[PDB]
């Protein structure tokens, strides 16, 4: 009925070329969740977005470049619209 | 009367230059800065061959002027001898010393200033002094020495959401002048860098 | 076969001090690489270096001739394998007080015109930078201390100087020294030079 | 009969033009002199000569340059030839 809040929790693990995320949905349940968008990029969330299912909790970042600075968004989003995002800065591992 | 002749000013010091001429009969020496606004002289009487101007600015020249007098008959002024006194170690501090952040990429800032106004010298290099910190002391922060040509500088991979201490000084043939006062410049945090 | 460091800069101190600073492009983010800086006089017969090591991105080379040009270059190291040297980049060091006095003072009697003798000298070994000025003094007293004796001051493109009006069968003193744009050289060992008298000289 | 000797004293009392010479003959009296033969100049005895009567002490030298440094000989002279000559160094009294 109206747009969803912003995820409990986010956590990254940077590998050499990978990036992973683990996450957990709004601490508010009564706001329905129709799944999450993803974004990132080097010092902007904007460069990449994948949206995922609303019952995932892991999510695998491939094909990265070695050794730079990304930021990660996390947002969950329905059929009202997108919520205020998360923000997380990981570094890939030379 | 007739003017001294052969006038030569050498500088001693870095405030002290000392004029000598060839020829009781008394000698004025006047002088003057070359480049300033004043068209007015400073001077001083003696009855040596030579005399020291002191007191003056460093790394600047003056122009000497010798005149010979006796029983009231005062000469006309001789040939003005050039000097360029001695460099110092600056006295003021780098000044506008600026932190922004680099477009469009985060976690480096570019920092920029201005030469000093009391360079009292040709600047050779300058120190910049930075740290994430509040407590260690000066000599233990992060060092960078910029040459002198260049008044801007690239600072790369800070961090996020922190507050940084920012410190700069000019250098000097002869050594190096006093820091300034710290600048604090806070990053950004994602949140309020993206909207 | 790894990456040389670049935007290898070298900024000139003080007139013995040279600071080297260097960028590398391939330091991450639990290894430590070890950087060698070489210098060197760019104008001497020795085609031989001085290096040291250290982990920083800047270094001091000090212990150097003023006035002088060198050349440096850095390269990096890590587990067995070393680059190539960086790009070499120049810097002079600054001038310096001299610290050896003017060699060969020759006082010679100018012909034929006595009371008259031509001064005539050679530029310091320990220069340390351009010569600005030449300081003389001569006196015809034995027991007078420098600051009282008869002052001349020539340029220090000049290596002659003309005294006259000196007295006849006297013996002179003569010093010399040499003063440059960041101080003033020691003076010379004095110089003994006597004027003939008359009945000699004819 | 025979050379003669050196001067025994010269004296010189220089002026603004003028230089004034005195001087008295040889202390060895038996050696005959005919005369004396004065040179000056500036920085040498041999640009101007003049010779004088052997009873002459005095001689005034003229037309010479204010503030200059004369130099003067005096040598005494007999048939047999000139005998070894006195100098002396005299400065002209500056205008």
């Amino acid at each position: 009925s109206q747009v969803p809040d912003q995820p409990s929790s986010l956590h990254v693990r940077p590998q050499t070329n990978c990036i992973i995320m683990s996450w957990t949905p709004p601490l508010n349940p009564n706001i329905v969740v129709r799944g999450y968008i993803i974004g990132y990029g080097v010092g902007s969330p904007y460069a990449e977005t994948v949206r995922v299912d609303s019952k995932q909790r892991y999510y695998s970042i491939e094909r990265l470049e070695s050794s730079s600075h990304y930021v990660i968004s996390l947002k969950a989003f329905n059929n009202a619209g997108e919520g205020v995002p998360l923000y997380e800065s990981a570094t890939t591992r030379g | 009367m007739l003017p001294p002749v052969g006038v030569q000013a050498v500088a001693l010091t870095h405030d002290a230059v000392r004029v000598s001429w060839a020829d009781v009969r008394l000698y004025t020496v006047r002088w003057r800065t070359s480049f300033s606004a004043s068209a007015k002289y400073k001077s001083e009487d003696t009855t040596s061959l030579s005399y020291t101007a002191t007191g003056l600015k460093p790394n600047t020249m003056y122009e000497f002027s010798v005149m010979v007098t006796k029983n009231r008959r005062s000469s006309t002024w001789s040939m003005t001898a050039h000097a360029t006194t001695y460099e110092a170690a600056p006295t003021s501090a780098p000044k506008d010393l600026t932190v922004i952040t680099r477009e469009g990429k985060p976690r480096a800032v570019i920092v920029s200033w201005q030469p000093p106004l009391e360079a009292n010298g040709k600047i050779t290099a300058y120190i910049l002094f930075y740290t994430l910190d509040k407590n260690i002391p000066i000599d233990d922060w992060i060092m960078e020495t910029i040459s002198g040509d260049r008044l801007t500088h690239q600072i790369m991979d800070l961090n996020l959401d922190t507050m940084y201490y920012f410190r700069i000084q000019a250098r000097n043939s002869k050594g190096v002048g006093p820091l300034s006062d710290p600048i604090l410049f806070r990053t950004l945090k994602l949140e309020v860098l993206f909207q």
